[PDB]
This record gives C-alpha cells, structure tokens and sequence, in this order.
C-alpha cells in the first residue's frame, strides 16, 4: 500500500528542526505531566533534590498522519527521538542538573498524529526549604519547569489535576514526608521582568519530616542527665562531706558529656538542614542546667567553712574540750543546711519548670502545625 | 609515481577497516601482548582494588598493509591511527575493575611487510586478591587476568614475553610494600568455549612498619602504668581510690585506641595476628587491670577511782587500735605481693608471648616469597 | 566469487537497522531475558545501591535474517555485531539506578535460520528494598522488576527464561548472607487502560545480614560494664570506702556507653538495621542509666555515710560516750544489710533484663538461625 | 576571490593536505617541532603519594609545509585560524607525569601562521607523579623531574627542541618553589636500535614545610613541659595532693596519646621523615616517662608516699611510741633530696631541651651550609 | 513560494559559521557581554568555590545577517539556531573552574538590520579569592575578570554595558551579606609583546561574611569556662578545701578548651578567616592557662596549706601546745587574704584583658559594622 513510497514520499520533503505549528500566530498544543517516582538526595541546607521524574510529553504534529500503509497498519508507532520536535525540559526554580535519560527516548505517534512520550529522568534541583522546612509546618516545595528552549508564542504547555500527588511514590525511605501535591498551569512573567511569556510547570509539594530517631537518644540522657545534676542537687543532702568534689566530679563529668553533645548534633544540622527555634530550647534549657549546675558548686561554694595542780591543769583540758567545741559550733551556724537542701527544691521545681517550658511548648509546636 | 596513486588508492579502494589479518577459521593471527609497567599508584589492599599505569604493546601483522615503492620501499616507517584494526577490548578476570585511559584510539607503529606496533601507556582500575590477606609476612599470591570482553578467542591467539617480566619491573618507589615475583601464565579456561584470560601471579610483600611503633609504647607505657597499678599498691597503699582513677584512664585510653584500630584497618585489613592477640594481650591487661581492681576491693573495711579514769583511757585507746589493728590484719598486703608478682607471671608471660608470636610472625611467616 | 560482492552489498542496501523485526499485527516481537549474575562487587544496605555482573542472555527472532548457501552455506552461524540490531530498552522498575555497563558495541550470532542471541557482558549500578528490614536476622526479600522499558505488550515483549539462585554467584565478601531466591513472570495491565501492557521478571532477594565481629565487641564491654556495675553493686555492699572513687567509674563509664553510641549509629547509619534492633540497647543502656542513678544515688541514699574528782571523770568519760552515739549513729546510716538486697535485687534483674535482653535475643535466633 | 576558492580548494585542508599525514618531507631527519612550557597554576600538592594537579600553557610549534599560502590565504591575511582536525597537532605526552590524560589541552583551536609555520598553544589541567619519594621532605625538598613531547613520533618524524615554576605557583600551596630549569633533549635506548623523540625536561626543584604546626605544636610542650616540670616543683610545694596529682597523670596522660593522635592523621596526609617524626613523639614521650617516673617518684618511698605516775607513764609511752612511726615516715620523707631533684629535672631537661634545638641547629647549620 | 526554496538554499550556501563577521582591519569585532546573574546555587568560602548562574548576555553585529522582503519581510525579527554563530570561548580568568552548562544547542537573536544577542541561561562553577580575608566583617572584594580565551584582540573585542548589582539577586541565604559590585572594562597589551591582546570584563564581589553561630559559642564556653576559672579563683575563699577539686576542674577545663581549639582547626580549615582573628582566642585562653599557671601554681604556692603528778599534766599539755602554735602555722600560710587580691587582681585582669579582647573585638566590628 505504497508503504514504501509513503515513507520515502514525507522523508522527501520532512522537515528536522520546524515546529509543526500550522501557521505562527496561534502556537502548538503541547502537553505535558510529571509523576514522581524516585527523590533520591534530600540536601534542604543547601535546598536541593535528585528526583526520577516521569517526564510525559505530549504533542500534536500531522505532519505526519497516514494511510493504509502506516496509519491504519498500526494506529501505533514508536519512532526515534532525533525524529520529531522535543521538549528540552527544565525546572526555572529547580533543575540544577541537566536531565537524564530524559531525552533521546523513543517518542510515540500514533496515527493521527497523536504524540506520546514518557522517558525517566534522574536529575538535580532546588526546591524551597529555605530556614523553615524542618518545621511541623511545612514550606510547599514549589518547582516550575517548562522548555528552556522557545517562549509559549509558538508553544504551548498543558496540565490537569492541581489538586490531587508527589507521594504518589513518595520514597518510603524519606526522613519526611508529603500531604499534598497542587500543580498549575501557567503563563511567564516573573520578578525579573521578562515578557513575551513561555507557559511553564508549578509543582507544589508541602511536606512533613521530623520522625525523631535522635529525640529519645536525647530525651533519655536530658533525664538521666537532668537525673544526675539533681543527684548533685538531692545527693549532697544524702551525699557524705567527701561529696562536695564528688559533685564537682560529676559537673566535670556531666559537661564533657555537654559539649560532646553540642559537638554530636551541630554536626547533624550541618549535614542537613537547619532551624533555630527546637535549638533555642535544648541549648538554653542546657545552658540553664549548666547554670543551676556550677551554680551548684557556687552554692557547695558558699558557706564559711563547709566549702589543786589536777584542777588548774583540768580546768585548761576542759577549755580544749569547750574551745575545740566552739570551733566545730563554727561548723555548726556555717554548715546548717537551708540553701542546699532548699536548692534541691529549687531545681526540682524549676526543673520540673525548664522541663515543663520545654515538653509543654514542645507539645505547642506539633499542635499548632498538628 | 610507480603506480603510487594506484597503489593507494587500489589500497584504500579494497582494505577493509573492520576486518581481521586472517583468512577464515583457523591459527587465527598471532597478537603479541606485553606492557612494560610504569609504576603504581594506588594499592587498596582492603577491598582488593588495584589502580596501576603500564604501556600496552601490541603487535602482529597486517599482510593486508604491505606497501610497495614510496610507502614501503619509500619509508619503510610510517606512524598510523589504529582504529582500523581488532582491539583486545581486554577485561581483567579479576581485575579490570574499570576503563581504559590511553588504551585505545591512539596511533600506532605500522611497518613495510605489515607488522604493527602500538605502545600506549595507560592507567587501568583493577582488581586483585590481595584479600583480607595483604598483611601476613607469608603474605599471599594472585590472580590478573587479562583479555578482551566481546571475542572469544577463535580470530587470534594471545601470546606473552617473560614471566618471572617481573612485577617490581615498574613497582611503585611510592608503594609501603615491596615485591619478590610476578609469574605469567597464558589460559584457556574451558568453561567458555572461547579461549580467554591470562592469570598474573603477585607474591606481593608490604611491610610498611610506622605506628606499629608507638602502638608497643602504649601496651609496654601503658603497662608502665600498669605494672605501676600493679607496683603502686606495696608503693602507696593508698593507691586504694587513685588506683581506680588509673584505670578509668586507662581504659579510656584503651578504648579510644580502639577507636583508632578499626578506622584504620578500614583501608587496609587483613589477618588479626596482630590484632588477633594484642585483642588478648588487650583483654589481658583489661581483666588484669579489673580483677586487681577485684584485688583492690576484697577486703571489707579497707576496700582507786582516779586510777579507774586511768584505767577507762587504758582499755579506750587500746580497745579500738587493735579494732584498728584488725584492719591491719585484714588488709596486710599478702595478695598484693603475691599477684604482683602473679603479675610478674602474666604480664612477663602473655608479654613473651605476643612478644614471641610477634617475634614468630615476622621471621617465621618470611620465606613464603613465592 | 560465489557472487562474492554481489552477497555482501545488496545485504547491506535493503536493510534497515532501525526496523523492528515486526511480523503482522500479532504476537508483538518475542524477546526473552535471562540474567546471570557472575558476581557481585560491592554494596551499600543503607542506601540500597549495588554494582554487580550481568551477562544478558537476549533472544529474539528477525526472519529477515534466514539464509542460503550464500549466507548460511557460506559457514552455518556467525558472528554479526549488534549495531543493526533492534536493541530492547532493558530497564529494572524500581531499581535502574545506573546504565547497563557494557551492553553497547558487543556482537551477536546469527543463524542459517535466523534465531539471533545478543548476550553482552554486563555489570552495572542497581537499587532494590532493603528497607530497615534487611539487615534484620529476619531478612527483607530484595523486590527487583525487570522488562521492556518503553513498549507495550502490543509493540514488544520481555519474557523469562529460567530459575537460578543469586546466592548462586552470592558475594562471599558481602556482610550479609542469602537464604533464597526465586524469580517468577508476570503481564502488568492496568486498570487505567484496557490495553495489555509490558511483561516482567520479578526478583526476590531473601537475605539476612550482619557480619559476627560486631557480635563479640559490643556485648563484652556489657558484661564488662556489667562486672563494674556489678562491682557497682559489690563495691559499696563490701567496701563503701569509695563510693565517691566509684563515682569515678560511673562518669567514666556511661561516657564509655556514650561515646560506644557514636560509634554504633554510625554504624546504624552504616547499615539499615531495623530499629526493633535499637530498642534491645534502648532499656538495656538505659537500665545501666536507671539502675545507676537509683543504684548511686541510693549508693548515695545515707544521711552522713553516703568523789568530784571521779565526777571529772564522768563528766568527761559522759562526754566520750554521746560521741561514741553519735559515731553508730552515721554507721546507723550505711547499713549493710540493704545493700545485699540491691545485690540480688537487681543481679536478679540483671538476669532477668539480661535473660529477657537474651529472650528476644535468642527467640528471633530460634526464627533466624533457621 | 584572487584564486582564494581554488586556492583553499588546493589547501582543501582535510581533502587536499593530508592531515593523517604529517609533512615531515616524507622519510628524513625530522620535521622542526618546539614545545614551550607554562605553568599557569598549581592546584594541588600530595606530597605522600608524589601526585600533583597542575594547570600548563601547551604552547607547540611546528612549520606545516603544505600549509604555506597565497595571495588570497597568505597574504590576503598573513595569519587565521584552523582547528585540530584541520592543523596537524603533536601527540604531547607528559612523560612522566600523564598518569592522568590531559584535558583541555586537547584537540583545541590552533593558530596559522602564513608560510606553513603552525601555532597550537591551548591550557592543561593535569595530574602527575613527581619525584617526592620519602626525600621530598628534606630541606632541598627534592627537585621534581618532568619530560614533554610528541609521543607517536620518532627521531626521523619528529624534533622537539626547547620558563620557571614559580612563574605560576600556587601561592595556596603549602611549599615553596626555590627553582625551575628547563632543557630539551633526545634520546634513544637499549632496546630501541634507533634514535628518536625529542623532549622538553623541566626538574622543578621545591620546598615546603608550615610555620604554623610549629606554633600551636611546641606551644603546648613547653607549657605541658612546665606542668611535667612543675610536677617536680609541686612535689615539694604541697606532694600532699597524692591522689589529685594523680588525676593529673591521667589528665596530661590523655593529652598526650590523642595529641600524637592527631599527628600521624596529618602524617598519612603527608609522608613525614623519621628524623622529625622521633624527636616529637621522643620529647612527649621524655615526660610520659616522667610522669611514669612522676608516678613511683611522687609515691615512691615506703611511708611518705606511784599508781598515778604509772597511769601517765602508759600515756608518755603511748606518746613516745608513735611518735617514733610519726618520725618513721619523715625518715622516707627524704626531703634534703627535694632540690636535687627537681635540680636534676632542670639539668636534664636543659639538655634535651637543648639536645633538640641543638640538633635543629646541627642539622639547622649544615642546610645553610 | 515567495522564492521559498530559493531563499533558504542560496542562504546555506554561501554563508559559513566557522568565519567571524570581521570587517576591515579595525575595531575587531563588537562583543557586548554583560552577567545576569540571578541565582547563587552552591558556593564554598573555604576553596573560594562558586557555583552560579549568569545568562551570558552577548552582543554583536553580523552584516551578512542582513536581509530583504524575503527573510526580513517574512517576520521583522527572527530568531536563529545559534549554530551559525562563531561562539568565543569565553572564561574566567582567575576563576573558570567549570565549564558553562546549558549554553550549546540554543536559540540566536536575528534582526532585519542583523541585531543579535543571545542571553545563555548559563551555571557554572568558579574560582575566585576569599582568601582568609573573605568573611570578616571589613569584606574582600573576589577579583573576577572575565574575557575571550584563545582569541586576542586583533580579531574580537568585548566591552562592559552596564553596571548592575550583584545584590540585586544575591542568596538571601547566603552565610555572607554584600555591600557593593562593580564592573569596570579594559584591554590588557602586556611588556612581553608589543601586540594588542585580549578585552575583559572585571567583576569586584564586596561583600561581609560570617554567620553568627561559631560565634555564640566560642564564647559561651569562654564565659562558662572563665566562670569555672572565676570558680578557680574564687573558690580558695568560700572552698580553698577544694584546691584539689580545683585541679580537677583544671584538667577538666584544659582538656575541654585544648579541645575546643580542636574544633577551631577543623571549623577554621572547614571555613576560612584571617588568622589574625584566632590570635584573640590564642593568647585570651593561653592566658586563663598563663594564669592557672600562676594562679594555682601561686593557688597551691605555701610550704604546706598548698607535784610530779603536776608534771605530767605539763608534759601532757606541753604535747597540745606544742602542736596547737603548730596548726597555727599551716594556717599561717593559707592567710585568706592573698586568694582575694588573686581573683581581684586576675578579675580585673581578665576584665580588662576581656575588655581588651571586647576591645579589638569591637572596635573591628565598629570599622565592619560601618
């Protein structure tokens, strides 16, 4: 059915790098869709992303339509990439990294002239996550992607659902996790003041994170830790008088471990993202057990000292007795207990008062964003 | 002009680039392969990785390629391209654990009669046994084969030059080993029909001695402390508490010596001996440490009428220094001496010992150089 | 001669490369998969990444390629390099991490009937569940999909060829070990059209990880620690001479835990084991947190511990008597009865959380070691 | 148009001049090649493994016979351009440092003179192994040997004849560039039954070492020395404070194995001799001796570490008594060796102390020498 | 039609892309060149690293790009594949440390006249000083130049447009803040040659850096550490019976700082600064060292605080007497006045070495904050 000739007939006269547009004043239909399949490097410091993006490309072209001897054959064709016109994709916001495997695919043309085209795409961007995404209230990740090549004049992108989802395939394996995936289809025009608008790509993704590993590894050595500073807040009253260095013991003890902490987890923000407000509680809540802790000692500091030849010779022994006795009355009105046992309370309390501060606006700052 | 444009034409005309310097199925062509190695630069003897450089001669004939008056007669010698000839698209068995780099697509040494030359220098990502067996003074031997990665041999037969060429032929001066010899042997595996690999012997020997060094000063020094722990006792009895203030130091010191171990041999681990008993020697002055400690703690305290006044004192003082006294039945120093010198027994003894598998390791698992 | 050139030319002109050996509107063109993993090279269970060996055995039928004596007669089968053939756009579902490595410019065999196999040597970069489920003694099962990328069951498709095991060619130098594997077909259509889509191979990789080194390190210095603990408990009940010497060790020591917490997160971080793992240090560390802080601080729990002439005489013999009161009174304080029933109390406690540390130890072993 | 179609149609390049041949007016001697070498930057120093990452202006020179013009090519501009591809270009080879292909250095626009002399001069970024070996650490710091040229071509196809190293040395680098000759050459060898390749050789002979490691690293030994040295002067000031002397131990103790910890981690980074290396760990070493010695010297010795009269008398006897194990334990005291002591730290401490610069002088001398 | 074929064979006839539009021996050709820049991706203090984008800005004129009714006529201003163009290569003189991405296979501004620009949404990765002198709060300015490579000026000619801020779209999440950018042009003929060489357009960077983290606490353990040195001081007063105590807090706070300095290396080496900076902390903490030196040493500084029947009774008292002027002499040294001059001496030492350290401190912040 001319199958040959056909063939050699368009290829006479087909044409490489001219846009199928029917004449130039009203563009192409292009169409065009991502589904998520792959988001392979969570960097939000640094607020970028490697995602497998399902790049489906669709587009109308009759320059190419048929006969019996290709149109009907097959209402299916699968013809290579070079060989039709292709969307050099891109995300303005996002893409980084130019796409892979993303192009040079096996497009598809049906036989109207229908075109169908899916290739996957492992590629680097930049969504928001700009000193906020860590918090219980999400920043929407919005990534805008479209050709980079030619301005909406002449093409045209489409889109569908803006409601529907990234955790479509969302990775299971995220420290995070998605709620809602908005898209819209739109025109260009952007701060920069650029005109003459080439339609684009909105992906919005507000996602959750924080499933803590590290918050128990924390919360368990606060209270052991908190625990054994009220050791050395209750234990002294307990404690005997070697136990005065024995507290102080204990604050060199209980800040080597301190500051390793702050060595530990600062790391851990530096490697990921950042926010300050869950940092303003553990360090000041921490700085303030440093506090009551060497004001500890400065209260096991403060007190003054705690930190007939028979008879005349009798009367003198027996001044030994009430004089030495005067001396540990010295002992007496200096170690009499109120601060210390008091300070015990004191923290107790005011622990009960840093912790409660703490968890309790903790609890606000997952209930407010709950 | 004797038929010289005929001649390099008819040549260029006929000759075909993609074709083999054989005639159909048979002896095939005789490639000969020998590389002349540069140095080495980079030994992985944890993971058995092997990054070297060495020069790829290649060499047979093209009775295709025999000139006549001006190319031949004219210049016997003339530099060519390669890309016109079967190239070993060689794979390493074991090794070729990557690319080549100045392997192919560089020109070649192209003589009268058709015999062809071709030395490229090239850096290869290998593989070989060096296993987690790179460290023992016996040392190990191990397997580099090398041969194409898409022919099977059938169109050509692989031939060598030595086999004892040596390995230290281009041993890297840079290298914290050394070497005693490199074995060639052609094979034929007849598990693929197609004849293939080369295995290259390595009686590799890396003895870089560095820290190994100031590692005896901490078991001997440490024992310093120890046998100090050990002496302090019959020393200053009251070594009592100090005593375990000596080995929480010296089991942080221990521990973080641990800490270093394991990241270390994180690039280049093989047998324990080493580590197998120095573990023991470990262990040794771990439990010593912690069972004199147990030495330390077994005891259970340590860890008329004027005359009748008179007569009051006389039993008062008395009565309680023999309580006193009964102490120093209880702790009088016995064991001390006794395990001090079990501790000249085991520490002098399990000393010998690792001193004597040291001693044994290093001279005894020597000859095994081939 | 036999119409030497006149064979080899017109072969060359009426071919083209691109065209897939379609056959009516049918049977789609039948092409076959079948792995053979040589071996594999390395690995990461944390980030689920692999690079491994692949010998891809592709069949496929093109009855443009059956013969005469001029073809087939010339020498039965031969060797004809891919190039011109229509190469299936392989791809491993939710693996695919990395490109088929070595797949290009390989040849293939043709036969005097047509019947073409394309197995070039492969090894490439994979991706496949391991979830926190892998490195359990439980094993996760590796879920790894292959098949024809971008054509349907109606252009092309993917079938299996056999059963093999992937412990068959299993890395011994892996740090896990494999319990089984098994691989079965399957037709993907989706509810969304009602065409029939693309075949499969499914891989199942059954394996529990864990190399035994880290087994003896880490359950030692618990017992190890358990000793001092235990010493933590026998110390004080026979000697609570140095309570504050101990409280040495205790700082010492869950800085010993803490920093063995670094190590071993990492090591966490290193190796996806599933968290269920975690909660076995959870209680267990943190029963050496409470036990101490309870142990210690009722170590700790003590109030101080942790005629005339002849009237002289009894004035001063009365004031040696109420001090010899109030000494018993501070020993009235460190009894010794009490700290035997912390003794048992918790050794006791230690052999049950030991013991019931052990249970879940030992019953999953009674499910793994299986 | 003054025959400038047909003249380039005569050059034709790459269909006319044979540019998978290389005028060298056929079998001869040589055709006259020059490389001329320019560091323009050095990125990268690994002292350790003798590998280094340096950046070089391949500026090369060569007469293209079949290059040579007319009127409307010649003279109608007495020099334009033509790519690699279209201008023989030699096949430069670092000799001994292109364990590292070249890059950008490569197949890059050249410059064409009028009468065939050609110009190709592009930028390279690349990795060597230079002669460090476990002598690039001595003072001379070694001098690192480097050979280019046309590495396809022999001695009867190609003639490569002959700027410092500091010219463009990495002012980022932890060394220093003391000097840089550069001289050509040819040569055959053993095997080889013929001359060839022409070489442009240039030994760059360096030095480094930090003024910095030096700062923060003895800083602490005179101070921890004092303390070691204090040690000896607080035994007498108060020995009493047995047990928290002892802490010090442990406490100058850990000091002293991570401090050494932290030195051979620079120490793979950088393949230190064993002449420095010992008088570091040697010296630490000299207190963790003598805190060893501090141990058993600060807790050393055995100790130190007529019915009325008769009822008195029992008390004078009492008194006597232990008065004589109150005395027992001056008797280990031994204080009258106090000075001596602490005298003969001074003394030895002077002479290691001193042993040291003295030997940084005596090997400090003979460099300068 | 409108000589349709006509019009665009005889363009790609006789129109070349390798030649530049010279024209006559004068003014080289018209570059106009300008940065864009609108995004700081990545970039590191520390290697002076930039990765940013900057679409390439070019301007030129090429009069064989002029036309008439028949390419002019068809739409005003048409826009041509840049493959036409004789693209410079462009490249950052000091810096350049990355090729430009997504410049080739773009877009080309034509114009009826012959117009063009191209503005390549170009990111790459640069190299420029930071030096140690980058982030302090008196700023460096990066020295970027930037002009044609292998080109000198006898043959093209660039020159600056238009001065623009870098500010104007600089990362508000930058580490750093900018005070001013400038651009200024100029043509570089060197002593060497007596040619005319190359154009280039230099870019000055001014701008602070410095986040305020490292800063919070580097001097929170300087006031923590200097409480526990005031504790040092203070303590011989309120708890000289805890001088000892007060050595161990020495060890604890050498150790911690010697440590804190560990820190400083990393993060310095981690992230640049003019030493002259560190040099504040040096001596400041040398001197709490240079002081406990003193101060404890002076702390521990003294010898050792660090009838007949009538008879007897005299010998008898004579023993307490001779002991009590004795204990009077151990207190004789430890005068409890000298520890208060020490920490007012020091308090004000460390007040005004502090205030010293504030000095500098500030008064090189009253110049930054300017």
């Amino acid at each position: 059915n001319e199958e040959g000739r056909l063939i050699e007939k368009l290829l006479g006269d087909y044409d490489k790098r001219i846009k199928p547009a029917k004449t130039l004043d009203h563009v192409i239909d292009v169409t065009l869709k991502l589904t998520l399949t792959n988001l392979i490097s969570l960097n939000e410091k640094e607020e970028a992303l490697t995602t497998n993006v399902w790049i489906e490309i669709q587009w109308n072209d009759y320059r190419l339509s048929w006969n019996t001897s290709e149109y009907e054959g097959i209402d299916l064709v699968r013809i290579p990439s070079e060989l039709l016109w292709l969307p050099d994709v891109v995300l303005e916001n996002n893409v980084d990294g130019q796409f892979e495997v993303a192009y040079y695919a096996n497009v598809l043309v049906y036989n109207d002239g229908s075109m169908y085209w899916l290739p996957p795409a492992i590629y680097r961007s930049t969504c928001p996550i700009a000193v906020t995404y860590f918090p219980f209230d999400w920043q929407n990740c919005s990534l805008v992607f479209r050709s980079q090549t030619y301005n909406a004049h002449e093409v045209n992108l489409q889109l569908s659902a803006e409601e529907g989802i990234d955790p479509e395939d969302f990775t299971e394996n995220g420290e995070w996790t998605i709620r809602h995936r908005p898209a819209k289809k739109n025109y260009n025009w952007q701060l920069t003041k650029d005109d003459i608008d080439f339609q684009e790509i909105i992906f919005f993704l507000i996602i959750q994170r924080k499933p803590l590993f590290y918050i128990i590894n924390i919360i368990a050595p606060c209270v052991l830790i908190s625990s054994l500073v009220v050791l050395v807040y209750f234990l002294p009253a307990q404690a005997g008088g070697q136990k005065c260095t024995l507290s102080i013991s204990v604050l060199l003890a209980q800040t080597i471990f301190l500051f390793l902490i702050a060595q530990k987890v600062p790391e851990t923000s530096l490697n990921v993202p950042l926010i300050g407000k869950y940092l303003i509680f553990v360090m000041f809540v921490s700085l303030v057990i440093v506090t009551n802790c060497v004001i500890v000692l400065n209260v096991s500091l403060r007190t003054p000292n705690t930190h007939s030849c028979v008879e005349a010779c009798n009367f003198i022994a027996k001044s030994t007795k009430e004089q030495n006795d005067s001396g540990s009355e010295n002992e007496n009105w200096v170690l009499i207990g109120k601060v210390i046992d008091k300070a015990c309370f004191w923290i107790a309390l005011l622990l009960f008062s840093l912790g409660t501060l703490a968890i309790f606006l903790t609890g606000h700052l997952n209930q407010v964003p709950e | 002009s004797v038929m010289e444009d005929t001649l390099l034409s008819v040549l260029f005309e006929n000759y075909n680039p993609k074709v083999r310097p054989s005639q159909t199925v048979g002896d095939k062509v005789t490639v000969r392969v020998g590389l002349t190695l540069t140095s080495l630069l980079i030994l992985n003897e944890k993971n058995e990785e092997m990054t070297t450089s060495v020069f790829l001669n290649l060499a047979w004939t093209d009775y295709r390629l025999q000139w006549d008056p001006a190319a031949y007669e004219g210049i016997k010698d003339l530099s060519i391209p390669s890309d016109d000839v079967w190239q070993p698209d060689i794979v390493l068995m074991n090794n070729n654990d990557g690319s080549f780099e100045i392997t192919l697509h560089v020109n070649v040494l192209v003589q009268h009669t058709g015999a062809v030359s071709w030395h490229p220098s090239a850096i290869y990502r290998s593989s070989c046994t060096i296993k987690v067996m790179y460290f023992p003074f016996d040392w190990q031997n191990c397997t580099m084969v090398f041969k194409s990665y898409t022919y099977d041999t059938s169109e050509v037969i692989l031939q060598h030059a030595l086999d004892a060429m040596i390995n230290q032929d281009a041993f890297t001066e840079n290298g914290q080993w050394s070497i005693e010899h490199k074995p060639s042997r052609k094979n034929w595996r007849s598990d693929d029909p197609s004849y293939e690999d080369v295995t290259f012997y390595l009686i590799i020997q890396r003895k870089p001695l560095f820290y190994i060094v100031y590692t005896i000063v901490p078991c001997i020094l440490i024992s310093i402390l120890a046998i100090l722990v050990f002496y302090l006792p019959p020393d200053a009895g009251e070594k009592m508490s100090l005593s375990i203030s000596a080995l929480l130091a010296l089991t942080v010191f221990l521990l973080l010596l641990a800490d270093k171990v394991p990241e270390t041999s994180l690039s280049v681990p093989i047998i324990i001996s080493y580590l197998m008993f120095i573990m023991i020697l470990v262990a040794f002055s771990v439990i010593l440490s912690v069972v004199v400690l147990n030495l330390h703690h077994r005891s259970p305290n340590t860890h008329e009428a004027v005359e009748a006044i008179k007569y009051i004192a006389e039993q008062l003082e008395s009565a309680s220094e023999f309580d006193d006294l009964k102490k120093d039945w209880q702790y009088v120093a016995m064991v001390a001496d006794r395990l001090f010198l079990y501790i000249f027994i085991t520490m002098c003894s399990i000393g010998t010992f690792s001193i004597f598998l040291d001693a044994s390791h290093n001279v005894p698992p020597d000859n095994p150089f081939a | 001669s036999e119409h030497e050139t006149r064979l080899v030319a017109n072969l060359l002109e009426n071919y083209n490369k691109v065209i897939r050996p379609v056959e009516h509107h049918t049977h789609f063109v039948d092409i076959t998969v079948g792995l053979q993993l040589i071996q594999l090279i390395n690995v990461d269970e944390v980030n689920q990444i692999v690079e491994t060996n692949v010998r891809l055995r592709q069949q496929w039928i093109d009855v443009r390629l059956r013969w005469n004596p001029a073809d087939y007669g010339g020498i039965k089968k031969i060797r004809l390099p891919s190039d011109d053939v229509w190469l299936p756009d392989l791809v491993l579902y939710n693996n695919a991490d990395g490109d088929f490595a070595i797949v290009h410019m390989t040849k293939l065999l043709l036969d005097y009937t047509g019947k073409i196999m394309w197995t070039p040597p492969a090894i490439f970069k994979s991706y496949c569940e391991i979830i926190v489920t892998h490195f359990p003694f439980d094993q996760q099962n590796c879920t790894m999909k292959l098949g024809i990328w971008t054509y349907d069951g109606t252009k092309v498709s993917i079938s299996p060829e056999s059963d093999r095991p992937d412990l068959s060619t299993f890395m011994e130098s892996g740090e896990w070990v494999m319990k089984d594997y098994r691989g079965w077909k399957h037709w993907v259509y989706y509810t969304c059209c009602p065409d029939t889509p693309y075949l499969d191979i499914t891989y199942h990789f059954i394996m529990q990880r864990i190399p035994l080194y880290f087994v003896v390190n880490v359950i030692i210095p618990c017992l190890l620690f358990s000793f001092l603990t235990v010493l933590v408990f026998y110390l004080p009940t026979d000697s609570g001479e140095k309570m504050t010497l101990s409280i040495s060790v205790l700082l010492s020591l869950t800085v010993f835990l803490l920093v063995i917490v670094e190590l071993i997160p990492s090591t966490s971080s290193a190796v996806p084991l599933i968290g269920k793992y975690m909660l076995f240090t959870m209680i267990f560390v943190i029963s050496s947190i409470i036990v101490t802080v309870v142990v210690i601080n009722t170590h700790h729990r003590s109030p101080s511990t942790h005629s005339a002439i002849e009237g002289v005489k009894y004035i001063a013999e009365h004031m040696k008597s109420d001090e010899e009161s109030s000494n018993a009174a501070e020993e009235w304080k460190y009894v010794a009865m009490v700290i035997d029933h912390i003794l048992l109390c918790v050794f006791m406690l230690i052999c049950i959380i030991g013991t019931v540390s052990v249970f879940a130890g030992r019953l999953i072993e009674l499910s793994q070691e299986g | 148009v003054n025959e400038e179609e047909r003249l380039i149609n005569d050059l034709l390049i790459v269909n006319k001049y044979n540019k998978h041949v290389r005028p060298v007016k056929h079998n001869n001697e040589v055709v006259n090649i020059a490389l001329s070498l320019t560091l323009s930057n050095l990125i990268s120093l690994k002292e350790t493994d003798e590998t280094l990452t340096t950046n070089v202006w391949m500026d090369h020179a060569w007469y293209d016979h079949r290059l040579t013009w007319n009127a409307s090519e010649y003279s109608d501009i007495s020099i334009l351009r033509l790519r690699p591809e279209l201008i023989w270009i030699p096949d430069i080879v670092l000799q001994n440092n292109n364990d590292g292909q070249y890059n950008v250095a490569y197949f890059c626009n050249v410059l064409v003179r009028p009468n065939g002399y050609v110009t190709w001069l592009p930028p390279a970024i690349f990795r060597s192994s230079c002669p460090i070996n476990v002598l690039y650490f001595p003072f001379d710091w070694q001098n690192c040997s480097l050979k280019f040229t046309a590495l396809n071509y022999n001695a009867n196809e190609i003639s490569m004849d002959l700027i410092i190293d500091p010219e463009a040395f990495t002012e980022n680098g932890e060394w220093e560039i003391i000097h840089k000759p550069a001289k050509k050459n040819i040569y055959g060898d053993k095997f080889p039954n013929g001359t060839n390749y022409q070489d442009v050789t240039f030994y760059l002979i360096i030095r480094r070492k930090p003024l910095f490691y030096v700062i923060n690293f003895i800083t602490p030994c005179v101070l921890i020395s004092f303390l070691a040295a204090l040690a000896f002067y607080l035994p007498a000031e108060s020995g009493e404070k047995m047990s928290t002397a002892i802490c010090v131990l442990l406490a100058q103790a850990v000091f002293l194995l991570l401090t050494s910890q932290r030195l051979p981690e620079t120490a793979l980074a950088v393949p230190l001799i064993g002449k420095y290396l010992m008088f570091i760990m040697s010296l630490v070493t000299g207190v963790v001796v003598n805190c060893g010695i501090v141990l058993n010297f600060h807790f050393r010795t055995p100790s130190t570490h007529s019915g009325i009269d008769s009822t008195n008398y029992i008390v004078k006897q009492i008194k006597e008594k232990n008065a004589y194990d109150e005395e027992v334990g001056n008797w280990n005291l031994v204080g009258q060796t106090i000075d001596r002591l602490s005298m003969f730290i001074i003394t030895p401490v002077m002479v290691l102390g001193t042993i040291f610069i003295f030997v940084m002088g005596n090997f400090n001398r003979p460099p300068a020498k």
